[PDB]
Formats: structure tokens, C-alpha cells, sequence
């Protein structure tokens, strides 16, 4: 390969864990909470962060 | 104390046994199935067969077969040539019973599934390419092949195109057309014949009659040449030989010793062998040569084999045929033949003072003849070979349709109008 | 009916017997017709000096070139018109000539092998033409793998020690060896009691014994003044040489520790030990279902082409271990099963497993002895090694007193806390760090 | 989903007065829980392995 | 096998450090 | 001494399989196991025509999953077709392995 | 040609106890794992206070 | 492979009843004649 941006740097590799992944076709709206999981300890952290930055 | 016992049932199948003293005891059950027994379309399948012996069959697995052997420190030899197929079965005293019932499954119960079958496949290619690292065999091969034409000049190794088409139903057909009473002959070399017989009526009674492979023999003189890199040539010259337990062969074999020139000396010279005489006087430093002498149930093949490098091919070919054109000339006095012969009488001998060797020996004859010559008579009859006989015998490869296999850098190999 | 113990103590028993100087007589009847008659003279390539480190070698060459009364070509054409066969072969302990022959041809059978023995016919052309032949084969053995392997383990575990050379011997000494020397050689270390005179087969003890050609004797000390060991022990070392070559295709490991002498208890529990392991080649018929781990794991996993547990056993020294040869990139990971299996053993060896390698050893140790060539090497091997004892129906009950509880503790001694003595012939890239396989034989995990 | 309904039926509990009432159904849920996950559902699953002939 | 007598010195080790260790 | 009783279980049988969904599905039993190591091996082992089958039918399957949508009355399976075409392989990989774990206890 | 290999003179290198050209390793090595074994089992009961 | 510059080449095939004899065996394997 050359100037495949993705396996280029070995770092941006590991994060096509998200984009290129062999993901199931089927798949109930159950498994968005995986996802908003994460999304909700991001949050969490932001908002965090700030208020521990009055606190 | 006791000297073997044959006995052909109403199948037609010889069995044998010799309660030895000694704590090893030996069954081998020889089936008739050779490379010959295939066609154009079912060659390789024997060579697989060979090779599948460990695999699950009717009342044992593939894991209890291998397993068991070894709980016992057994082992389970699988040996074919052109003509026959002996299936080996060392162990201990004791355990000759595990032993048997391991042998009558992979021999009568096979069960070649699709799946196990099929991951041997791959085997057949690594077995070729190891017993293709010795000259000898790619030679003596495609001498076979070029000298016959339909039945023996199958070659013991699947042929490259075939491997994985190596299908169960092919497995299973010739285990069924070949593996049957009338071409078996069981064999002991430390175990009760009354208690072998029975389990021999027990377990080796099936029907199939001979040549639905499709039997037959055929000499076709041929050349086969197989160019190579290496420095090193070896090449074959071959005449149809007498066949296998007559007279004529017998011959053959005597004058073979005149000139045959297997070494009985570590680092030694011979100095009997003519060949290598008449060749190593017309030839260089470094080289090597033998009589070759090969003999089946429906033709044989005589003639002798070279090993010189690329330039001095011809001059070693021509020159060990002019010598052995010598003797077909008549010129071959009487201190030659006795030594020859007692060469011959020595080496039959010790080749049966193994178990290993006379087991085969035993079953070997039983599959020809249907009955044990002993040594002794053995001796005679090689012994009966005038003289002359050899001479005339010789006459035959010189005035013989010629057939040839070389490999290496052949610039400097004589072809058939060479010679 | 008969039973395996019964056969056992049925089997003939063996004749040592003994000259004047020390000639010793053995032979194991049968009344068949095949004899292999046989001198086997125990002065090796650990005699040498660093000069005739070869020197022995090349006697092997000239043995059957000549005697004073047998002259050019005159002992080979004999043997042959006999339809006997002559084999020399020589180790780092012992040299050997033997004779394969009709039974009726004792008579100038013995006579032969004596000649040989005692006058070897050696001019100036014949030791320049062996000359030229040792080159040529030493050339020959740098291409194999297996041969330059063990040899290299065996220069590294007896690292500095007469015993670390080898019996093809220095290139150049064959070049240099000066013409007196083989004398002085063959004339120090030919007078038995050294040598014996074995045989089996068809023979009557009495008539070998009688046979021996009393002509010349061991011209040696009375008294402890010879006691000056020449079996002195040599220094065990546990180093490895590594030898790279990428050139080569596949790589060969061969991985030793230390271990007894020919004699000991010890020495029978170890066979039983290996039994286990196994050996192991491309072309096993059983592969994956194979009893043996290492094998199973290289059977399925495409781990190593071929792989064999060795014990080679010395008077004062002893290598112990494994071998195989197997891809670039598969060095570390047979390396990693095998001590693996080494570990296992003296830790957790169960009886069913100690089992079954015991009786795989009586069956190795009884079909090794089919034949009569066989039978002739055991005897007169032995003589030198184990004294004059033929330990044949003993082995069954030493064999016997084998107990998973044994194997353990004998093992132990011998593989765990010690120090490998390791060579390759790379591709060893990916070979495993001294340290790495030291630490392989102790196990804190892996 | 009983669990679940029993789930949901214990943080109900959770907000209550420690009382009869609360008490003796909180036992009974609690019960029902780990006989939920310990007993009935691993038998449960048996039976339908067996009614499929499995 | 081994492992009992492994396990017991594996057990003694564990008791020893705790008590002395705590 | 099963007549009655064992000749009504069918009926509860009959009953649990149109029951579990994956009958509208277009899948049958042998294609709804749990793919462990032994269902591996048997999988494996099957024929090519067998084999395929139950790759396109789980294909079918996984899509109509993916869409919510069931499989016409008319083409749905039938319990009185039970093609229990994956036991026969399955039973023997087991075999084996029970075999090989007994060989291994002494 | 592989023959006239040497290994190196290591007695530099290696110690009292196996020095011995001609003598065995096996009745003098049993210490020598001590010691060194014997530093380790030091150091880690010192780091364990 | 094993080089064969010398005068030890010794081998030719031709036995008694034996001819070009393959051997494959559960344990070891090989090429006789
Ligand atoms: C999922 C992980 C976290 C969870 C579940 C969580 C949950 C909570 C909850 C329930 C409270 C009590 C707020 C109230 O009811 O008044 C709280 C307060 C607080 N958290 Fe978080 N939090 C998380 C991560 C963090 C992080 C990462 C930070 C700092 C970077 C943080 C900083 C604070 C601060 C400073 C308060 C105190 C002031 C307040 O009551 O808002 N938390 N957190």
C-alpha cells in the first residue's frame, strides 16, 4: 500500500475499528446502547470536568 | 523348532506361522494389489491407500488405531511395489491379539469419509517429494513407465495431477476389487497357527476375483529423459528380463552377480565386478555403477544402471554395455559363474536371517507359488545354472528391445541408435 | 502356548571369554546358517590428540587396503568371492570392523578379520590416495546439517576436552599427519585387552575362542602404575555455538543436558523418559492422534518437519536431549514445547503415560536385536561399555521396576536447575536466548 | 421478562416505608429473583431443548 | 500429583504473608 | 409403556415449534444450534449441497431479521420435515470427543 | 572444513569451581546455582521490607 | 540434500524378491529396493 491514509500511520489502523468493521446485518435497536454508553462517559466527563472546575 | 506351516483355504488364501523363541512376534497380512492394478483413470489410488492406514474404520477409530499401537509400543507397517501390498504388524508377545484386531479393521473395515480422506491428500505430495530426493527413484520410475506400457509401468508415487482427485469411492473400490481372499496370504512369524487359521476363517473371507483393475502384462521398449542441472547423471538400461520364479529369471540373476556391482566392502573397490572393471579402465576417477535386475509375475526387467558426470555419460554407458556384450559374446570362464553363484547363495541368506526378512520372503512366496520353498531347495535351484545358460541369458539383453531412463545434463547420453 | 516373560529368560545366553593377553571372546548361538563375525576395538576419536584428532579415522580407510600377506586388493576380492560383507565404522570410543558371512566361513572368516586387525599394508601412495579421499568427504559431511550440528553440540558441551573433537578430525590434520603416526596410533591403542572378538549366530563358542589367532598381546602394565586413567573425565560445559547461515532452508536445533556414564540406574529410567517425547518426521502416519505432545503440537500445528530425543551415553560423559529442524520462524516455538515437555515430566509424569514409554523401550530394545549383524554389535559393544555383562533379560526387569514416581525423580536431576548446552545452524535467528532456554528448565510459568 | 417485572417491582419497593405491607412483597421478590436466575430459567431451558428433541 | 505438596507450600506462603505482611 | 402419553407430547412438540419464531423464519432446528467447537466440526463435515443449503437459508434468515419482515405462510417450514441433517455429524464429532476424553483419564 | 572448528579459551571468563579442564561440573555446580540463587532470594526478601 | 562428489557412490537398485520396495508407516517411512 501507499497513501492509504488508514493503514498508513499504525495509530489512524486501530481506529478502523469503527469504519471498516465486519458489523452483523440484523441487529436490533438494542445495541445503540453500547455505543451511547460511551457517549454518556464522555458526557459525563465533559461535564465533570467543568463543574469540578467550580467546586 | 518348529518350521512354518502353510495351508490355502477354500478362498484361496495361504496362511503361515513359526513359534519362534524369541519375545517378538510378527503378523503382516500381503494382499495382491500392486502399482499394475490401476488404470488411466484410477492411478495413484493404491499409493493413498498406502498412506491412509491410520484412518477411522468400521470398529476402530482413527485416535483408538494410533492410540492403541502405541499404548503397546506397536508398530504398523504399510509396504507396496508393482505387484503386491504387504501390510506389516510388529508388537510384543502379549499384545499380538490389540495388534490383530488393529490390522482386520484397517484392512477389512475401512471407512474412507470424505473429510478424513481429504486432509490426507495434501500427505501424497509431501510423501513424493521425499522419496523423489533420490535419483533412484525418479528413474527407476520412468524406467517402468518407458519399458511398459500399460500394467507395471504404473509408478508406485500418485502422479502430480491426481493428488487431491483422489476420491473415497476410488478407495473404497479397490480396497473391495483387491484387498480379497483369493490374493491374501497372512503370515506369522511368532504366533499359533491353529489359533491364527481360526481367526483367519473369521475375518478374511470376501469374494473378488482378479483384474477388474484390468491384469495383463506388456514389454514396450522406451526412452525416458529427464534434463536436470546437476553435475551428477544417472541413467538406466533395461531388456526384458525372464520372469519371476522360473528358469530363465533364475539365470538372469546369476549373471546379474557376475557383473552386479553392490559393494561388500565399506570403502572398497570391487574387484569381482566386471562392469565396474571394463567401465572404471575406460573411465574417469570419480563415478559409480551396478547391474540392475528387477523380476514380476508376467516379465522382468535386466540391464544394469550408471552414475557419471555430464561428459563421461556415453563413454560409462557404452562401455558397461560393451562388457556385458562381451558375455553375450560367449567369453566368460567357469571361476566367474561359482563365485557369482556363491555371491547369490550368501546374500539370499542373509537376507532372510532377519524376522523382518523372512516374513517377507515367506509372504512373498506365498503369493507366487501358494506354498514356503524352503532354503535349502532355494539353493539348489541357483545352483543348476550352467554356465553357459548365463552367457545365452545375456545374449537376450544385447539382442533384446532396448529401453532407457537418464536424468541430469544429458548432452552426453547415448540414445537408442547410440548403442 | 509362550509368554513374553518366559521367551525372555529362554533366550541364549552369552559367552565372554578370554585369551591370554586379554583377547575377549563372546558369541550368541543359533545354529543358523548367517554368521557376523566381529572385532570391535575400543580405542576412539577421545584418544586422539589434537594432532591425530583424525588420526584413528584414517586408519578405517587403509584397514581393508591391504595386509602383508594380502596385498593390493587381495582382502576385498577374498570377502567378496565368499559373498561376505566388511564393515568399518568408528566412533569417538570406539572402532569397529565386523564380517557378515556364510557360518561355514568362520574359518577364513576369523582369519581375515585377525589380519586386518594386526597388519595393514600402508605405502606412501595409499596413505596420498586416502588423503585426498578424507578431503573430499569432509567437504561432503559440511553438507549436512545433522552431522555439523552434533558435532558442533558436542565441541560446546565439551568445550575445551579431548572428547570435543571430531572423529573426521581437523581438516589439515589430515594434510600435516605424518606416516608414523598411524603406527604409534594403532600400536598404543589396537593391544587389547582394548578389543574383542564377538559373533553370533551359528557358531560353537568353543571353536571362536579357539579360532582367535593368539599372535599379539597387550604390551601393558602389571600394576597400578597404568591406573593413570585414560577415561579421565572431561569438564561438562553448558555454552552454546550458533551458527548462522539465511542461505539454508531449513533450520537444526539440537538442545542437550548432561548426563551419566553407560552404567547407572538412572540410565534405563531416562530411555522410558524419551520413550514419552518420542521422535517425530513429515511422513508419521498417525500426526495429530500421535501420543507424544510435542508431537501432537507439531503434527497439527505445521510446528517442525522432523524431531528425535536422544541419549548418548560416554563413560564420564553423557548428552541428553532433543533435536529438530523446522522453519525460520518456527525455532521458538518447538523450542518452548519441548523444555515444556522436559519440565512436565519430572514434575507431573502420571504412571498410565511412564507406562506406556516403558513398554515401547522393551519393543526398541528387542527388535534392534533381529538380525545377526545386530546381535554381534550389541555383544561386542557392550563388552567395552558395561563390562562384560549382556544386561538382555535383566533390562525386562529393570525395565520393570520402572514407576511413574521414578521416571520423575530420575529425570529431575538431570533437566531441571541445569544449564543446556545448545547449537543451531540458522536460520537461528529467531532462536531462543541462552538465558530464555535456561530459564526454560525451571518452572516458575510458560 | 418476569424478572424484569420483578426488577422493576423491587425498585418500587426501594422507595417504600419499611413496613408489613413492603416487607412481606420485597421478600417474595427477592425470592423471585434468584429463582428467576438461579433455578427456573436453567430449567426452563432444558424443557425446550427437550421439546425440540434436541 | 506434585500439586499437593506444591499447593501446600503454594498454601503456607499465602498464610505466612498475610500474617506477618498484615 | 408409552402410547398415550408419548403420542401427545408430539402435540406439545407440534405445539413449542410453531411457537418458536424461527419456523416463520425459513430456518430450521439444525440451523438455530449454538455454534460451539463440537457444531464447528460437525458444520465441517458437511456435504457440499447440505452445506451451502444452510448458508443461503441463515442468509435468508439474517435478512428478514434485518428487516423485521416474516416469510409468507405458504413457504415456511413444516414440522413433519425435521431434517435433522446436522445430528447424524454432529453425534459422531461428539463420539469422538468422548472417546478421546475417556482415553484420557488412565 | 566444519571440523576445524575450536570454542574459545573461556578460562578467563569462567570460575574456580568449573575450571577443571579435566574434572566434573556436576559435584562442583550444585553451590554455584546456590550462590547465585542465594542473591536473588537476598534481594528480593531486602525489597519485600 | 547430500553431496555426491566422491567415489562412495554405491548405490544401484536390484534385490532377491524385492524391487523398488516403498515403505510408509505409521511411525517411520522410507525408500529401499
Ligand atoms: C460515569 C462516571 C460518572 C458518573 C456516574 C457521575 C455521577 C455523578 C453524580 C450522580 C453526581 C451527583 C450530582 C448531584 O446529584 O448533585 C456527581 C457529581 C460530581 N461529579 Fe460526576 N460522575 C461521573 C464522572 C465524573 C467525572 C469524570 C468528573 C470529573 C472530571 C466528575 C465530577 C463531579 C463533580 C465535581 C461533582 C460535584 C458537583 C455536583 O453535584 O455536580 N464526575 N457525579
Amino acid at each position: 500500500m501507499t497513501n492509504i491514509r488508514k493503514s498508513h500511520p499504525l495509530m489512524k489502523i486501530v481506529n478502523n475499528a469503527f469504519i471498516d468493521l465486519p458489523a452483523p446485518s440484523n441487529i436490533s435497536s438494542w445495541w445503540n446502547f453500547g455505543s451511547l454508553l460511551g457517549i454518556c462517559l464522555i458526557l459525563q466527563i465533559l461535564t465533570g470536568l467543568f463543574l469540578a472546575m467550580h467546586y | 523348532p518348529q518350521d512354518l506351516e502353510f495351508t490355502r483355504l477354500p478362498n484361496g488364501l495361504v496362511i503361515a506361522s513359526l513359534e519362534n523363541y524369541a519375545p517378538a512376534s510378527r503378523i503382516g497380512l500381503f494382499i495382491k494389489a500392486g502399482s499394475r492394478y490401476e488404470n488411466s483413470n484410477n492411478l495413484g489410488t493404491s499409493h493413498l491407500l498406502r498412506l491412509a492406514s491410520s484412518l477411522t474404520t468400521k470398529g476402530a477409530s482413527s485416535f483408538k488405531i494410533t492410540r492403541g499401537i502405541e499404548a503397546v509400543g506397536g508398530k504398523l507397517s504399510v509396504t507396496s511395489t508393482r505387484e503386491n501390498m504387504a501390510y506389516t504388524v510388529e508388537c510384543l508377545r502379549d499384545d499380538v491379539d490389540i495388534l490383530m484386531e488393529f490390522l482386520l479393521n484397517v484392512t477389512t473395515a475401512p471407512e474412507f469419509r470424505r473429510w478424513e480422506v481429504a486432509a490426507l491428500q495434501p500427505q501424497l505430495r509431501i510423501d513424493k517429494a521425499v522419496a523423489l530426493q533420490n535419483p533412484q527413484a525418479h528413474v527407476i520410475e520412468n524406467l517402468h513407465a518407458a519399458a511398459y506400457r500399460n500394467a507395471l509401468a504404473n509408478s508406485l508415487y500418485c502422479p502430480d495431477y491426481r493428488i487431491g482427485k483422489v476420491t473415497p469411492v476410488e478407495l473404497h473400490d479397490y480396497v473391495q476389487n483387491h484387498f480379497t481372499s483369493a490374493r491374501m496370504a497372512l503370515i506369522g512369524l511368532g504366533v499359533s497357527h491353529p489359533v491364527l487359521k481360526q481367526v483367519a476363517e473369521q475375518f478374511l473371507n470376501i469374494r473378488g476375483g482378479l483384474g477388474l483393475s484390468g491384469a495383463k502384462a506388456k514389454y514396450h521398449g522406451g526412452e525416458i529423459r529427464e534434463q536436470n542441472g546437476d553435475s551428477l547423471v544417472h541413467a538406466a538400461l533395461v531388456a526384458e528380463s525372464a520372469a519371476i520364479g522360473s528358469a530363465e529369471a533364475n539365470a538372469f540373476s546369476v549373471l546379474q552377480h557376475v557383473l552386479g556391482a553392490g559393494p561388500h566392502v565399506k570403502r572398497g573397490s570391487n574387484a569381482t565386478s566386471s562392469l565396474y572393471q571394463a567401465v572404471a579402465k575406460g573411465v574417469h576417477q570419480p563415478f559409480d555403477v551396478s547391474a540392475f535386475n528387477a523380476s514380476y509375475s508376467d516379465s522382468g526387467l535386466f540391464g544394469f544402471y550408471t552414475i557419471s558426470q555430464a561428459a563421461s555419460a556415453g563413454d560409462v554407458i557404452k562401455a558397461a554395455y560393451n562388457q556385458v556384450k562381451t558375455i553375450a559374446q560367449g567369453n566368460l570362464s567357469n571361476p566367474d559363474v561359482q563365485a557369482a553363484k556363491n555371491k547369490l547363495k550368501a546374500g539370499y541368506l542373509m537376507s532372510v536371517e532377519s524376522s523382518e526378512g523372512f516374513l517377507d520372503e515367506v509372504g512373498s512366496q506365498a503369493l507366487a507359488a501358494g506354498s514356503y520353498t524352503p532354503p535349502s531347495t532355494v539353493l539348489q535351484q541357483i545352483d543348476a545354472v550352467a554356465d553357459a545358460d548365463v552367457i545365452n541369458a545375456a545374449k537376450k539383453f544385447v539382442s533384446g528391445r532396448k529401453s532407457m531412463a537418464a536424468s541430469g545434463n544429458l548432452g552426453h547420453t547415448p540414445f537408442i541408435d547410440e548403442l | 502356548t509362550a509368554t513374553y516373560a518366559q521367551a525372555l529368560q529362554s533366550v541364549p545366553e552369552t559367552q565372554v571369554s578370554q585369551l591370554d593377553n586379554g583377547l575377549r571372546v563372546a558369541s550368541e548361538q543359533s545354529s543358523q546358517p548367517t554368521c557376523t563375525v566381529g572385532v570391535w576395538i575400543d580405542a576412539g576419536s577421545r584418544y586422539e590428540s589434537e594432532k591425530n584428532n583424525g588420526a584413528g579415522y584414517f586408519v578405517e580407510h587403509l584397514a581393508f587396503k591391504g595386509t602383508k600377506n594380502r596385498p593390493g586388493n587381495a582382502l576385498e576380492k577374498e570377502v567378496e568371492s565368499m559373498g561376505a560383507h566388511l564393515n568399518a565404522y568408528s566412533t569417538r570410543e570406539h572402532t569397529a570392523y565386523y564380517i557378515k558371512a556364510l557360518s561355514k566361513d568362520l574359518p577364513k572368516a576369523v582369519e581375515l578379520l585377525a589380519d586386518i586387525v594386526q597388519n595393514c599394508s600402508l605405502e606412501d601412495s595409499q596413505i596420498e590416495k586416502e588423503r585426498d579421499v578424507i578431503l573430499q568427504e569432509l567437504q561432503e559431511n559440511d553438507t549436512s546439517m545433522r552431522d555439523v550440528v552434533f558435532n558442533y553440540l558436542h565441541a560446546t558441551a565439551f568445550q575445551g576436552t579431548p572428547l570435543a573433537q571430531s572423529v573426521e578430525g581437523p581438516s589439515e590434520n589430515v594434510r600435516k599427519l605424518s606416516r608414523a603416526d598411524l603406527t604409534e596410533y594403532l600400536s598404543r591403542h589396537y593391544k587389547a585387552p582394548r578389543m574383542v572378538l564377538a559373533a553370533a549366530g551359528g557358531l560353537e563358542h568353543r571353536q571362536l575362542l579357539d579360532l582367535a589367532q593368539k599372535h599379539f598381546s597387550g604390551l601393558s602394565g602389571t600394576y597400578d602404575e597404568d591406573a593413570v586413567p585414560t577415561l579421565s573425565p572431561c569438564r561438562f560445559t553448558g555454552s552454546q555455538i550458533c551458527h548462522r547461515e539465511d542461505g539454508l532452508p531449513l533450520a537444526h536445533v539440537a538442545i542437550a543436558v548432561e548426563g551419566p556414564g553407560w552404567a547407572h540406574p538412572d540410565n534405563v529410567a531416562l530411555q522410558v523418559a524419551n520413550a514419552i517425547i518420542g521422535h517425530y518426521d513429515c511422513t508419521y502416519g498417525g500426526g495429530a492422534h500421535l501420543s507424544s505432545p510435542l508431537a501432537s503440537i507439531a503434527a497439527t500445528n505445521k510446528l517442525c518437519q522432523s524431531f528425535q530425543t536422544f541419549n548418548i551415553c560416554y563413560a564420564d560423559t553423557g548428552l541428553l536431549g532433543a533435536h529438530f529442524v523446522c522453519d525460520h520462524m518456527s525455532i521458538d516455538d518447538m523450542m518452548f514445547v519441548l523444555q515444556g515437555q522436559w519440565m512436565r515430566l519430572c514434575t507431573s509424569a502420571t504412571e498410565s503415560e511412564v507406562l506406556r514409554g516403558k513398554n515401547l523401550l522393551r519393543n526398541a530394545l528387542v527388535s534392534h536385536l533381529d538380525g545377526t549383524t545386530p546381535v554381534c554389535e550389541d555383544i561386542g559393544r557392550s563388552l567395552l561399555t558395561y563390562g562384560r555383562r549382556i544386561p538382555l533379560a535383566e533390562w525386562e526387569s529393570r525395565i520393570a521396576e520402572v514407576d511413574a514416581r521414578v521416571v520423575r525423580e530420575v529425570c529431575s536431576k538431570y533437566f531441571y536447575d541445569q544449564c543446556p548446552a545448545v547449537a543451531g545452524f540458522g536460520p537461528i535467528e529467531q532462536l531462543p536466548d541462552y538465558n530464555r532456554i535456561r530459564s526454560g528448565m525451571f518452572w516458575l510459568r510458560f | 421478562w418476569a424478572l424484569v417485572a420483578d426488577l422493576l417491582t423491587l425498585t418500587w419497593i426501594g422507595g417504600q416505608p419499611v413496613e408489613h405491607p413492603y416487607i412481606t412483597i420485597g421478600q417474595l421478590a427477592s425470592v423471585l429473583y434468584f429463582l428467576l436466575i438461579l433455578v427456573l430459567m436453567p430449567t426452563a431451558g432444558t424443557i425446550e431443548n427437550k421439546l425440540l428433541k434436541w | 500429583r506434585n500439586w499437593v505438596p506444591t499447593a501446600q507450600l503454594w498454601g503456607a506462603v499465602g498464610a505466612v504473608g498475610l500474617v506477618s505482611a498484615t | 409403556a408409552v402410547s398415550a402419553s408419548s403420542r401427545w407430547l408430539e402435540g406439545i412438540r407440534k405445539w413449542y415449534y410453531n411457537a418458536a419464531g424461527f419456523n416463520k423464519l425459513g430456518l430450521m432446528r439444525d440451523d438455530t444450534i449454538h455454534e460451539n467447537d463440537d457444531v464447528k466440526e460437525a458444520i465441517r463435515r458437511l456435504p457440499e449441497n447440505l452445506y451451502d443449503d444452510r448458508v443461503f437459508r441463515i442468509k435468508r434468515a439474517l435478512d428478514l431479521s434485518m428487516r423485521q419482515q416474516i416469510l409468507p405462510k405458504e413457504q415456511w417450514t413444516k414440522y413433519e420435515e425435521d431434517k435433522s441433517y446436522l445430528e447424524p455429524y454432529l453425534k459422531e464429532v461428539i463420539r469422538e470427543r468422548k472417546e478421546r476424553e475417556e482415553w484420557a483419564k488412565k | 572444513s566444519h571440523t576445524d572448528i575450536k570454542v574459545p579459551d573461556f578460562s578467563d571468563y569462567r570460575r574456580p569451581e568449573v575450571l577443571d579442564s579435566t574434572k566434573s561440573s556436576k559435584e562442583s555446580s550444585e553451590a554455584r546455582k546456590g550462590f547465585s540463587y542465594l542473591v536473588t532470594a537476598t534481594t528480593t526478601v531486602g525489597v519485600a521490607y | 540434500k547430500r553431496s555426491v562428489l566422491c567415489r562412495e557412490s554405491l548405490r544401484g537398485q536390484a534385490a532377491g524378491r524385492p524391487l523398488v520396495a516403498s515403505v510408509s508407516l505409521n511411525v517411520p517411512a522410507s525408500v529401499r529396493y
